[PDB]
């Protein structure tokens, strides 16, 4: 899935 | 003593700057063969004058000679611009030194200069006998395989510093960093004078 | 059959690598310069895997005495009499270091006024 | 964790600050390279003097080392236009009872000296027209690896694929 997005 | 690390300083000046000359890390037209860079050289060693660079070289030698008993092996590392991988590792030794003993005997100025001239000429020989392809794009860095050291913490622990000699000493422990720790290795004839045992070899890749 | 010289040249060439220019031969043997030329020719004749060759001086003079660096060429010495072989060098360049040597045994031609301690 | 957290967090914050200076995400003379040393090193350590941005990267490295225990392959990409590949992947590979504090504190010098050996030996493509972005997984790319962390318990492969 999405990664480094909440850690964007 | 006092005279013996002068000899070590001249020998390392010849060794280091000759490795710098035969790797073509600096242009050869800046080099000229000479006997005087601040002292008496054993051989005519090609030395570029470049006072920032010779300041760096005598800086590094005065750094290595400052410890003088932790070091069992000074060395020169060769790194490309292309990769950090070691191209050559020229071996030198500070084993069984006079200075650690501080023995007054024996001077043997001509004999120690004789064995130094031998080890320099061996360095010449096994520095022409490897070929010259990709003669530019090479650089220089030092490495010391030493038996028992750690000095780099002396910057820390809230020390209050007052004298220029220990300003230099804090620069000595500041300039040195422990790294993380084979393919070919070639023989070199070392100097075998009595108090100064310098068993010097070479490494390839 | 003078191999007594040749091994002494072999340490100075090999076990340490300082070149002989002339004077080690005259110190060791006190042989003649013609005989030293013969000895260095013999070393050249009995060469086995020299790391690099020597270059000679030339006996043929024609008001010129030149160390040969155009080795294939014949630099103004065409009708050549001879060559004196010396300066066998490991290095790129032919430089020795120069030192006082024992000469009271080794002086081929002595002083017109011999020195006095007085 | 286990006592490598403090020197690892200062190592990533100083690594970010050195990337910010020597690849000029901000203006180069917008820093102070004078009065801060990271470890016992000679070279300049140019942190941005911005309090809100040093707090921003403070929370950044503090939260990535909060999620250290199951963290994935770490990287930083500098982006202004379409590149779509990681620039500086200092991969934080989680290891695991070795007592290594002094030796790891020395080890972060050579990691950061490999960093500056990548930094001062680095060409110049364009001034200030770039922006970094931390990311966990310019005509043509180029491969370059830097030193490891074998003395440290956690090994850091420290790859830097420039452009």
């Amino acid at each position: 899935g999405k990664r480094a997005f909440v850690y964007g | 003593n006092r005279w013996v690390e002068k000899w070590l300083r001249v020998y390392l000046k010849c060794y280091i700057n000759l490795i710098l000359f035969y790797r073509n890390v600096y242009p050869p037209q800046s080099f000229d063969y000479t006997t005087y860079q601040s002292f008496n050289l054993p051989q005519f060693v090609p030395i570029n004058r470049h006072p920032a660079l010779i300041d760096y070289i005598e800086e590094l030698i005065l750094d290595v000679l400052s410890k003088l008993t932790h070091v069992y092996r000074f060395s020169i590392c060769i790194i490309n611009k292309k990769n950090d991988l070691c191209i050559e590792k020229y071996v030198l030794d500070f084993s069984e030194l006079q200075h650690v003993d501080k023995d007054d005997q024996i001077i043997t100025e001509t004999e120690v200069f004789d064995e130094f001239r031998s080890s320099l000429n061996s360095l010449i020989m096994h520095l022409e006998k490897l070929p010259k392809v990709n003669d530019d794009t090479i650089t220089f860095e030092a490495v010391i395989n030493a038996i028992e050291l750690e000095l780099g913490h002396k910057l820390d622990r809230n020390r209050r510093v007052d004298s220029l000699e220990e300003k230099a000493e804090i620069e000595r422990d500041s300039n040195w960093v422990k790294c993380q720790e084979k393919i070919k290795l070639t023989s070199l004839v070392g100097s075998d004078v009595g108090p100064l045992i310098i068993h010097q070899f070479s490494e390839k890749l | 059959m003078d191999q007594k010289a040749s091994y002494f040249i072999n340490e100075k060439l090999f076990t340490e690598v300082k070149p002989v220019l002339f004077t080690d031969l005259i110190h060791h043997l006190k042989i003649g310069p013609s005989m030293a030329k013969k000895l260095m020719f013999d070393y050249y004749k009995q060469t086995t895997n020299a790391k690099y060759n020597c270059v000679v001086i030339c006996c043929y003079k024609d008001q010129t005495i030149k160390i040969i660096h155009d080795l294939s060429n014949i630099p103004q010495q065409d009708s050549i009499i001879d060559c004196f072989i010396y300066a066998f060098n490991p290095m790129d360049s032919f430089i020795p270091y120069y030192d006082i040597i024992d000469q009271k045994d080794c002086l081929t031609i002595k002083n017109s006024y011999e020195l006095k301690v007085s």
